[PDB]
C-alpha cells in the first residue's frame, strides 16, 4: 500500500489609492480718488462692496 | 483732502463740516506736497492638498 497526498495555495491582495486637492484664489484692487476713510472701509478684501 | 472731518452746532441745529483750518502751508525746502489718493489691496491665498 502508498498513499501520497500534495497541497498548494497562494493569496495575493494588493491595493492603492491617491487623493490630490488643491485650490487658490486671487485678488487685485486699485483705487484711484478720496483716500479717506470710507475707501479704507471699502478697502476690505474680503468683502466685495 | 481732510476738510470733511466734524462739526455740530446746537444753537443753530447745523450739522456740517469743520470749516476753521482747510489750508497746508509748503517750506521752502519742499517743492510739492501733491495732494492726491490711490489705493491698491491686494491678497493672495494659496491652498494645497496632497
Amino acid at each position: 500500500g502508498v498513499s501520497v497526498g500534495k497541497c498548494r495555495g497562494i493569496l495575493n491582495e494588493i491595493k492603492d489609492r491617491n487623493k490630490r486637492d488643491t485650490m487658490v484664489e486671487d485678488l487685485v484692487v486699485l483705487v484711484r480718488g478720496g483716500a479717506s476713510e470710507h475707501i479704507t472701509t471699502l478697502a476690505y478684501q474680503e468683502l466685495p462692496t | 483732502g481732510e476738510w470733511r472731518e466734524l462739526r455740530y452746532d446746537s444753537t443753530c441745529e447745523r450739522l456740517y463740516y469743520g470749516d476753521d483750518e482747510k489750508y497746508f502751508r509748503k517750506p521752502y525746502n519742499f517743492l510739492k506736497y501733491h495732494f492726491e489718493a490711490l489705493a491698491d489691496t491686494g491678497i493672495s491665498s494659496e491652498f494645497y492638498d496632497n
